[PDB]
RNA sequence: AAGCUUGAGUCUCGUAGAGGGGGGUAGAAUUCCAGGUGUAGCGGUGAAAUGCGUAGAGAUCUGGAGGAAUACCGGUGGCGAAGGCGGCCCCCUGGACGAAGACUGACGCUCAGGUGCGAAAGCGUGGGGAGCAAACAGGAUUAGAUACCCUGGUAGUCCACGCCGUAAACGAUGUCGACUUGGAGGUUGUGCCCUUGAGGCGUGGCUUCCGGAGCUAACGCGUUAAGUCGACCGCCUGGGGA
RNA sequence: GUUUAUUAAAAACACAGCACUGUGCAAACACGAAAGUGGACGUAUACGGUGUGACGCCUGCCCGGUGCCGGAAGGUUAAU
């Protein structure tokens, strides 16, 4: 559910969360936890790499698995819990002789069902097999398109992948990003859609609420002074050329994909 | 839509010496077997506001029933209203 | 309402240009074209009979 | 639906001697057979008879003499959400004198002359002449 | 209880699978307590007009006369299996004992 | 207060229906996608022209994607509180209605303010986009064309829902009950004659067209009455202004 | 809330939210004469670029020029 804050105090009534009256709370798996660090732009070889970054409160990265390689074992779930890293929460599953694992949350938002995975599978959430034993037309859910990078797409809260057409050894997949690609039908998929799916409906309604996560305020190239940005400071009112990057180059409509290898896996390309 | 078989369960606990079906404290009783029956029915589903006034109607004759019950006899009513939920 | 699912029967009712015969030519009553207009949507929802026509 | 068994009694009489019919049917009640005694003791009626086992059914026969209705008004007056209470010397005197009026007083139903004989008056039912 | 015929298309290529999808459409009838009648086929047959590629299918029907309670969880098995596909269930019209 | 039922109600075995809700479930073309075969045509009007087309159109095929609605029967017809609602198939469900009986005992009729509904269009959050098309840009046409008519085309139409509450919401007839000339016809139960039954003799429910006594200024209403009469509610006293 | 140490403090700046644009991830992008790291152990409910400025009601036309995309048949045309 989202809820909204009472003006008690200015600005406050703006402020809008998620909360969810099921989700689990307690202490990070310790094998699974690593502090990650922060990173702040600030480079190792010289000069700063990113941008608006600095400060932000103290995390933790939890580590989940796409890689599903104890196949014939069943597991179960244990707990759901809010996740710091990415905005699906992450659930703890134990396996039959004693294995804990952070996994990428089915839909449900419940714990105590029992999972497998092989070349055939129950058709519950949590359970993997190949995407060529279903008559397509229905959600797949995280999928192992390239096995040396494990299970790749939606990963983050409600989002979905939807396969579309197949036959003989390949089948299609078309994504909420407006792509659309051919993949092996051997390739293994969970099925089912993620859960929380209310991230995007969040309002800070605070201008510090963004401060404590380490994002920086946004000053314009057209405001700060005229080294320091192509732009440059004003000449009030007046941004003068066309726009560009902090490294003086045209971006607006010019497309920058030269990956070429990929290419012919797409079979509908984004807008 | 409430079979023979259901009223078989209802007509033998508020009758007395049989036939009593026709008589208030039977006629109320059901009601709120059908009263109680198209509350759920809705969870899940709501959208369906023929059934809706139906249990609206049904309603409507167990509050005047109870009504010309309480009328009629007083302790007659309140030895009925502990049998079926009323007043919480 | 009777023997729908015959289609050796059936295809004495409709035509080679895709369509229906009249009740005024097989002389039934009115009735019998719902009768046969049914057997017909009977016929397709069960694999009996095509939804269209056309080469 | 029903509030007023004088309310559909009077409308078939008139509406039956419209019809030109011998004999006209109603359900009967007290005050029914009450106001058809009097209206055959006053000649406006020829006679009347009742029964019925489920129910009682009230059948009175109209005069036409040699083809003229005999009856020439018939009327109720009072209803009663509003009804009309006649003193003494308050008595109607129906179509000037050629008609008359029925009352339902404290010694039961009888015309405007008894009531008027009687000294007393009362609330109406009847109007005819 | 309540009449079902229950009417199967299975795969004219893949009905060298279906033994093990009867065996597990079968014990959702006798673990409610239903009542088989037939369980019997009628062979490979044509199609009207060609359909997912296919212009034949095999036909198998059960007759279960079974809990009414039971038919949305049922309908759903035969439903996403793409082996056993295009099923009817043909509800009430009474049940024939062993015939093909 | 005491006493009743033949006012009102519910029901045994049973009846039809595009009513609602949830599930599904099936087909076609303008379109889009990758190409072949192939040459200068296509498109369109009362006339024409922008425009589509030699980058190979239009059309004709192969293999495929996308969205909406549910052809036929369909009407003399049903259902629903209205607004509205037609597919087949599987659940969930309101109300009405018949046969042959019975148990209560005035429990009825109406209703301010409430308590709940929505056709098109509109507002919100996220998707959706074949066809139709406000707006818009052109072709024109014309004195002018900001429009008709023709070429393109977004919003809107669809869905998750959440809101909105209005209509020529119309047979312009408030709700409720009784009494009483019909004809023709549809639709659904059902009593009876070995239905030995195709037939015949009846009888409830719903309802269309033609119309008679009555009503009405007139047209119409006309046993489903705007009639005959009663209970209650909602309203109202000239346009132009408003 | 931010705004320059000892004459220039606010209407300027940032912010909740708004739009456009690049990105299918070994992303695009950046720093590093690089080894490498940051992007992010984030994956389209996620990141890079630029403007707007909570909240409520809101968004007309122009693609000639200068940029960008779709088409590559035709023209122009270089080293070769």
């Amino acid at each position: 559910a989202v809820v909204k804050c009472k003006p008690t105090s200015p600005g406050r009534r703006h402020v809008v969360k998620v909360v969810n009256p099921e989700l689990h709370k307690g202490k990070p798996f310790a094998p699974l936890l690593e502090k990650n660090s922060k990173s702040g732009g600030r480079n190792n070889n010289g000069r700063i790499t990113t941008r608006h970054i600095g400060g932000g409160h103290k995390q933790a990265y939890r580590i989940v698995d796409f890689k599903r390689n104890k196949d014939g074992i069943p597991a179960v779930v244990e707990r759901l819990e809010y996740d710091p890293n990415r905005s699906a929460n992450i659930a703890l599953v134990l396996y039959k002789d004693g294995e804990r694992r952070y996994i990428l949350a089915p839909k449900g938002l419940k714990a105590g069902d029992q999972i497998q995975s092989g070349v055939d599978a129950a058709i519950k959430p949590g359970n993997t097999l190949p995407m060529r034993n279903i008559p397509v037309g229905s959600t797949v859910h995280n999928v192992e398109m390239k096995p040396g990078k494990g299970g790749q797409l939606a990963r983050s809260a409600g989002t979905y992948v939807q396969i579309v057409a197949r036959d003989g050894a390949y089948v299609t997949l078309r994504l909420r990003s407006g792509e659309m690609r051919k993949v092996e039908a051997d390739c293994r998929a969970t099925l089912g859609e993620v859960g929380n799916a209310e991230h995007m409906l969040r309002v800070l309604g605070k201008a510090g609420a963004a401060r404590w996560r380490g994002v920086r305020p946004t000053v314009r190239g057209t405001a700060m002074n005229p080294v320091d940005h192509p732009h440059g400071g004003g000449e009030g009112r007046n941004f003068g050329k066309h726009p560009v990057t902090p490294w003086g180059v045209q971006t607006k409509g010019k497309k920058t994909r030269s990956n070429k290898r990929t290419d012919k896996f797409i079979v509908r390309r984004r807008s | 839509s409430l079979s023979t078989e259901a009223t078989a369960k209802i007509v033998s606990e508020f009758g007395r010496d049989a036939n009593d079906t026709g008589s208030t404290e039977v006629q109320v009783a059901l009601l709120t077997a059908q009263i109680n029956h198209l509350q759920g029915h809705f969870a899940e589903h709501k959208k369906d506001h023929h059934s809706r006034r139906g249990l609206l109607r049904m309603v409507s004759q167990r509050r005047k029933l109870l009504d010309y019950l309480k009328r009629k006899d007083v302790a007659r009513y309140t030895q009925l209203i502990e049998r079926l939920g009323l007043r919480r | 309402e009777i023997d729908y699912k015959d289609i050796a029967t059936l295809k004495n009712y409709i035509t080679e240009s895709g369509k229906i015969v009249p009740s005024r030519i097989t002389g039934t009553r009115a009735k019998y074209q719902r009768q046969l207009a049914r057997a017909i949507k009977r016929a397709r929802y069960l694999s009996l009979l095509p939804y269209t026509d056309r080469h | 639906s029903m509030q007023d068994p004088i309310a559909d009694m009077l409308t078939r009489i008139r509406n039956g001697q419209a019809a030109n019919k011998a004999a006209v049917t109603m359900p009967s009640s007290k005050l029914k057979v009450a106001i058809a005694n009097v209206l055959k003791e006053e000649g406006f009626i020829e006679d009347f008879k009742v029964e019925g086992d489920t129910k009682p059914e009230l059948e009175l026969t109209l005069k036409y003499f040699q083809g003229k209705a005999v009856v020439e008004s018939i009327q109720r007056v009072s209803r009663p959400g509003l009804r009309i209470y006649k003193r003494k010397d308050e008595l109607p005197k129906v179509m000037a004198g050629l008609g008359i009026a029925v009352v339902s007083t404290s010694k039961g139903v009888m015309t405007d002359r008894a009531a008027r004989q009687a000294g007393l008056g009362g609330e109406i039912i009847c109007y005819v002449a | 209880m309540r009449h079902y015929e229950i009417v199967f298309m299975v795969h004219p290529d893949q009905s060298e699978q279906v033994p093990g999808m009867i065996e597990r459409y079968t014990a959702a009838i006798t673990g409610a307590e239903g009542k088989i009648h037939r369980l019997e086929d009628w062979g490979r047959r044509q199609l009207a007009y060609p359909i997912n590629k296919l212009h034949k299918a095999h036909y198998v029907l059960m007759n279960v006369e079974a809990p009414q309670e039971v038919i949305d969880e049922l309908e759903t098995t035969f439903r996403f299996n793409d082996a056993v596909i295009r099923s009817m269930v043909m509800r009430t019209k009474h049940a024939v004992t062993e015939a093909s």
